[PDB]
């Protein structure tokens, strides 16, 4: 979220009900955002990948209860995608076809990769699972360096 | 286990058995869980695999 | 069997892997993480951990994906990822060696490279020119807190060190030398060795300075300019000419 | 970093009275400072010959000398100093002192003058 | 009187790499995280060039 | 310009299709120390470790080696060992300073050997000329102790010096003595007379440091 | 760096231009001068300081318990009998000056320092689930019980 | 403070060795003179450092008292230094550990 | 076999050409055929 | 091709959190990275000041970009104003000015620099939590 400066009206009707699942985050991300001293590269990237996952989880509760499961007003949700709550971007590639299950935007930015792809992720596990079975080998990947993501595709 | 990437049977597990030469068995297991019948020339034990 | 011996192995945890210099110098420089404006410190420090790699050695994040290199923080016993490590953590077996023996010229079981010249201390991660599975062992006075041993008893301790962590070819104390050659079949394994003995304490818990090894300095573990005496140089000679005949038969 | 400084950086903790009481502390200890013939740099006024190897050091020539503090002064409040010198050739220590009876000096087993 | 040809301003060409991303922040963050982040570069470079004192 | 990466087929895979990027002045040839484009592959798209070029294309050449492999062009053997074979038939020798190393490198004489692999005349010639050539328990009586091991093992702690020639195993178990024992270099436990003035001898040497 | 091949074992601050330091086999020092020498049939893991400053408790779980005068070195020091079944915690000096109270395992032995070496305030009775302690004065405790999760004051 | 010596010894330099010497334990044991009465030195790091010093200042002595002009009488004295610097030596190798 | 060559973008901050350090390299002539220099054909006052 | 995805400020945050004490073999690269970076500080200032917010403004927001190794960070956006609406907002900020001078007998001017240079400049996570920042300079309007 940004801070409240008297722009925007203090929240809309049902603002009161969803704060405390939402202010719950606020912690986790407080948590998150510090000096844990990660002394190794790969602890390091794991608290980003979790800031990351978070918040993911708050877009995606804040999604359902405005698509799926419609218990909030459109103009709650609107006043939130306005503020930094929700991602406004993520949200829209949800609402679109094959990116419900979606980790990250950046993991679909086709430009941003080596081999001019998407991440690995948006693979479905049974894909991957397939070619390893015909190789030889076992699961190759577990997670992506951008977002820990085991399976980020929407099957 | 055989392996199906390794393709070689390979030591999964192993555990000892607390009590003559058990010179033949037989495995069984069905949802109930595995079992196996250990046999001498003219005895046999029931011995349970469990968690 | 460290297959079906564990999975796990969680050497030391990411709380207290390490603290990250020494106080040498007066000020901390923050490009090269070395203390500066000032250097009185024989620097060597014994290692806090080590392999013990019956307990430790198991089945990685690597074994299932089919990584080559071995971990080196696990032979060094630090290795805070554990199961969830990409580099394997086993003493190297014969048949991993075979499967990495290609790339084994350029770049140690570590998978990282080796130089065309030697260090001038034969210190570290030895030369792709000269292959060689064989460790100078030093420091041994320090690595032993100046204990009054006998040179067999120590000669003892270091086959037993050294013998767990890879397949020994031979090994010999020097009472004259002060030190301890150690020769490996595979060279893979002899670097594995050199990682995990690296600033390593000999000693034992049923000695009587075993609450005070850290307080020393570790073994110095390099590797080994070969021996003069002739004996040594014709075997070594003789197997060179093994090698040759092998390499023939292969090609023809 | 520059030769007309104005203030060099001190830690956020620096009483300055303990540091000086510190360093005071740790000035007996200390190996310079706490000893004589601290160096200096000065030409030769007498323009003298070095006893040894008879090497003719002429007037004004620069050496990097010792200074140290002859106890017995000069009258009462004026000290005397001897000034230490090697000659170039052989390294034989000359030396001289200042007695300032005749706004001069004096030579110290070292060379005479002429 | 300005250039004709460069349309590739400098975060344009950032942009177009992997190595950024972008967020929105609070302008007193940012320049918070710029007091820092410049600070670092200037004590990192001298700590390089050797002179720590 | 540049000239083109000498990779050899082992060293870069099984597969039709490989994809690599070029790095120009990546790295410093390990040899050399000297600018030189890095090539890096990765075999196989999910096959884990990068494979990358360690050598300049020019010391590659003078060696006639794979520039990831350090193994001949030709037979895939060590530097050492190929040149060996050829002089047993002169061997490059490696300039290890500074400056000199990169004068070598620059001066594209292929170094030593290199020309007879290059050549199918030559180095064929070699090989046939190579191929015309070649057509408890103590232990007492050199060889290596992986292979004792092994010897044990097969026959189912184990020390031995060589200057002492004098191997002292112990399996810590009765059991797995008692089996060695049936199931089978003079071996006792915890030309007869001519060994055992040998072992007395080489006892001797031991024991006088 | 003390002098001593033995283990430190005790050390007190608060005594104020020296500390006091003790080994495990009795060896006390101020930091200096040694006021005892290390016995060869003791090993002691804690001590603890009379208010007075001269009494001087060193023990160790098994039941040993040994009283010294720092004042005098030439002086004995004072065994006091604990029963070595009950594990001994801790050892504090009361408030009173004359009651050395002895927290064991699962009782407590109050000594009278007044009388005779041995001589109890009051005799031990015993009131592995309870971990209790007793405050300064000897007069007050409170004792934790993990089976109920309370705290009990006696 | 012309010529370094002074720079070495100014009063901020010292306090910084100080702050050093209590938090991490650098000294410069070059910098300090070296102890003459052994035994008021409980601790062994310290003792080896003192000891290693005084070898280095032996070596010294060596390097130079070889040189050239051999009959001049510097290298006489200093070879009195050197047997000093070896008694020391020898001292410092006392039998306590 | 056919390999396809690529060029990844490295990150903008890092240096472009990580290889390149100010070296100084003496090289050897490599004249291996001989230049022919040809010609033709009072020492006091000179 | 496809626009950047817009990350969340959490993210950048941490990352410049762990350039902090940075001093292992990790983050070799990122080292690098700052040195490099140096390069384009002065323009990463000229962007953050041309941000700047204006005093009829309590807080702006602001687009970032930052090196994903946390060397560098610019404000991306180019501040555009409706140039009479800007002018007119200074004029109205101009008269609050005049106004708070006729007002106040002593107005306390900052004393500079406004942090001391023992005391590192706290982190933004100190006060975010704060309360809502105080009413900015716009004149009492009809
Ligand atoms: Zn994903
Ligand atoms: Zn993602
Ligand atoms: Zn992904
Ligand atoms: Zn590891
Ligand atoms: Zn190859």
């Amino acid at each position: 979220p940004r801070i409240k400066t008297r722009r925007s009206k203090p929240a809309p009707d049902g603002f009161e009900k969803i704060k405390p699942t939402l202010t719950d985050f606020e912690i986790q991300l407080r948590d998150a955002q510090k000096d844990k001293s990660s002394k190794l590269a790969a602890k390091s990237n794991e608290q980003l990948w979790e800031i990351m996952q978070l918040h993911h989880q708050r877009s995606r509760y804040i999604y359902t209860l405005y698509y799926k499961r419609k218990a909030i007003s459109k103009d709650l949700y609107d006043w939130l995608i306005k503020e930094k709550y929700a991602d406004k971007l993520l949200i829209a590639k949800w609402r679109k076809t094959g990116y419900e299950k979606l980790c990250c935007l950046r993991c679909i930015q086709k430009n941003e990769t080596n081999n001019g792809s998407t991440c690995i992720c948006r693979v479905p596990r049974a894909q991957l699972e397939e070619e390893a079975r015909k190789k030889g080998t076992q699961v190759s990947f577990h997670q992506c360096v951008h977002c820990g993501c085991r399976g980020c595709a929407s099957t | 286990k055989f392996d199906k990437k390794t393709k070689n049977w390979t030591k999964d597990e192993e555990s000892a058995l607390c009590l003559a030469d058990f010179t033949d068995m037989d495995v069984v297991c069905g949802d109930g869980g595995i079992a196996a019948i250990l046999k001498t020339n003219d005895s046999f034990n029931i011995v349970a695999l469990t968690p | 069997s460290w297959r079906d011996k564990s999975a796990k192995v969680q050497v030391k945890e990411s709380e207290l892997p390490s603290s990250i210099p020494a106080q040498t110098g007066l000020t901390f420089n923050i490009w090269y993480n070395k203390w500066s404006q000032g250097f009185a410190g024989n620097t060597r420090f014994v290692s806090p951990f080590a392999l013990q790699p019956q307990l430790h050695s198991g089945k990685t994040r690597g074994d299932n994906d089919g990584q080559l290199f071995f971990c080196l923080f696990f032979a060094k016993g630090m290795c805070c990822l554990g199961p969830k490590c990409e580099y394997l953590h086993h003493i190297p077996d014969e048949e991993d060696i075979g499967k990495l023996a290609l790339r084994t010229e350029v770049l140690d079981c570590f998978g990282r490279e080796k130089f065309a010249d030697y260090r001038e201390d034969m210190g570290g991660i030895g030369s792709f020119r000269k292959k060689n599975k064989t460790l100078y062992v030093g420091g041994i006075d320090g690595a032993l807190n100046s204990k009054h041993l006998k040179p067999a008893q120590i000669e003892s301790r270091i086959r037993f060190v050294f013998s767990r962590l890879g397949d020994i070819d031979r090994i010999r104390y020097v009472e004259s030398k002060n030190c301890g050659f150690v020769k490996f079949k595979y060279q893979a394994n002899a670097e594995f060795a050199k990682e995990a003995m690296s600033n390593q304490t000999l000693l034992l818990p049923s000695d009587k300075e075993w609450d005070d090894r850290r307080e020393g300095t570790g073994l110095l573990v390099k590797w080994a300019n070969e021996d003069p005496d002739p004996a040594a140089q014709k075997r070594l000679q003789e197997e060179l000419k093994l090698e040759s005949l092998n390499m023939m038969v292969h090609l023809i | 970093s520059e030769r007309k400084a104005i203030n060099k950086y001190y830690p956020p903790d620096y009483n300055p009275l303990e540091a000086e009481k510190l360093s005071r502390k740790m000035a007996k200890k200390l190996k310079t400072m706490n000893k004589s013939h601290a160096s200096i740099r000065l030409m030769t006024p007498f323009s003298m010959r070095c006893l040894e190897c008879n090497e003719y050091i002429p007037k004004s020539r620069k050496f990097n000398g010792k200074k140290e503090l002859l106890k017995e002064k000069y009258l009462d409040s004026i000290k005397i100093y001897r000034l230490t010198i090697s000659c170039p050739r052989c390294a034989n220590s000359i030396a001289f002192r200042t007695d300032p009876g005749n706004s001069d000096y004096v030579m110290e087993v070292g060379g005479v003058r002429n | 009187l300005p250039t004709n040809h460069n349309k590739t301003k400098l975060l344009k060409s950032l942009k177009n790499t992997k190595y950024f991303q972008q967020t929105t922040i609070d302008w007193v963050e940012a320049g918070l995280q710029l007091c820092r982040q410049g600070h670092n570069m200037l004590n990192l470079l001298i700590h390089r060039k050797g002179l720590t004192y | 310009n540049e000239p083109p990466p000498n990779i050899c087929e082992q060293c870069l895979g099984d597969e039709a299709n490989i994809r690599m990027t070029k790095i120009p002045q990546g790295s410093e040839c390990k040899i050399c120390t000297l600018p030189f484009t890095l090539y890096h592959f990765k075999t196989s798209k999910r096959s884990n470790n990068i494979i990358k070029t360690l050598i300049c294309v020019r010391c590659a050449t003078q060696r006639n080696i794979c520039q990831c492999c350090m193994l001949d062009s030709r037979w895939h053997i060590p530097i050492q060992l190929r040149d060996h074979l050829i002089s047993l038939v002169v061997m490059t020798e490696e300039a290890k300073n500074d400056m000199m190393k990169r004068f070598l490198s620059l001066k594209n004489v292929k170094l030593g050997g290199a020309q007879i692999t290059s050549d199918p005349s030559e180095a064929d010639n070699i090989v046939d000329k190579l191929k015309n050539i070649l057509l408890s328990f103590f232990l007492y009586n050199s060889i290596p102790e992986w292979k004792i091991t092994d010897t044990v093992s097969q026959l189912l702690s184990l020390i031995v010096n060589h200057k002492a020639k004098c191997g002292g195993l112990r399996f810590q178990s009765s059991e797995l003595g008692e089996r060695f024992v049936s199931k089978i270099f003079i071996i006792p436990w915890s030309t007869a007379e001519n060994i055992k003035l040998s072992l007395s001898l080489n006892k001797l040497i031991q024991l006088e440091l | 760096e003390v002098d001593s091949a033995n283990e430190i074992i005790y050390m007190y601050g608060h005594n104020t231009e020296y500390f006091i330091w003790a080994d495990n086999r009795g060896t006390i020092g101020f930091q200096q001068y040694i006021v005892h020498s290390a016995k060869s049939d003791v090993e002691y893991s804690s001590g603890v300081l009379h208010k007075d400053s001269l009494l001087l408790a060193l023990y160790s779980p098994d039941g040993i318990l040994d009283v010294y005068n720092l004042s005098s070195p030439d002086q004995a020091s004072s065994r006091f009998p604990v029963d070595e079944e009950a594990k001994i915690k801790e050892v504090k000096f009361a408030d009173n000056g004359y009651w050395m109270v002895v927290e064991c395992d699962q009782t407590v032995v109050c000594f009278d320092l007044r009388k005779d070496v041995g001589t109890l305030a009051y005799p031990t009775y015993t009131i592995g689930t309870v971990t209790y302690d007793i405050d300064d004065s000897g007069k007050n405790m409170i004792a934790y019980s993990n089976e109920s999760n309370s705290l009990t004051i006696y | 403070m012309s010529r370094n010596v002074d720079k070495a010894n100014s009063v901020l330099v010292r306090f910084q060795e100080q702050q050093a010497e209590s938090a991490g334990g650098y000294k410069d044991y070059s910098r300090y003179q070296r102890p003459r009465n052994v035994s008021k030195v409980k601790s062994i790091k310290e003792a080896n450092e003192w000891k290693r010093q005084v070898s280095k200042e032996i070596k010294q002595k060596s390097t130079r008292i070889y040189d050239p002009s051999l009959n001049e009488m510097q290298i006489a004295e200093l070879n009195d230094e050197l047997n000093n610097l070896f008694k020391e030596w020898k001292r410092w190798q006392w039998h306590i550990d | 076999h056919h390999i396809e060559v690529v060029s990844k973008q490295m990150d903008p901050l890092l240096p472009r050409f990580v290889g390149k350090k100010a070296r100084k390299v003496v090289a050897p002539t490599e004249n291996d055929e001989v230049v022919p220099v040809l010609h033709m054909d009072d020492p006091n006052e000179w | 091709y496809t626009p950047k995805a817009e990350m969340p400020p959490e993210h950048l945050r941490k990352i410049i959190n762990t350039h902090s004490d940075m001093a292992s073999k990790m983050y070799n690269t990122d080292k690098k990275a700052f040195l490099g970076a140096l390069k384009y500080l002065p323009h990463a200032i000229l962007k953050l000041l041309e941000n700047m917010p204006h005093p009829w403004e309590q807080a702006k927001e602001v687009k970032v970009l930052y090196h994903t190794s946390g060397a560098i960070t610019f404000v991306n956006e180019t501040p555009r104003v409706i140039e009479p609406v800007y002018t007119a907002q200074w004029s109205a900020t101009w008269i609050a000015m005049r106004r708070e001078k006729r007002d106040r007998t002593h107005f306390k001017r900052m004393r500079f620099p406004p942090f001391d240079d023992d005391e590192p400049p706290l982190s933004y996570e100190q006060h975010i939590e704060n309360i809502e920042p105080l009413d900015p300079i716009n004149l009492p309007l009809d």
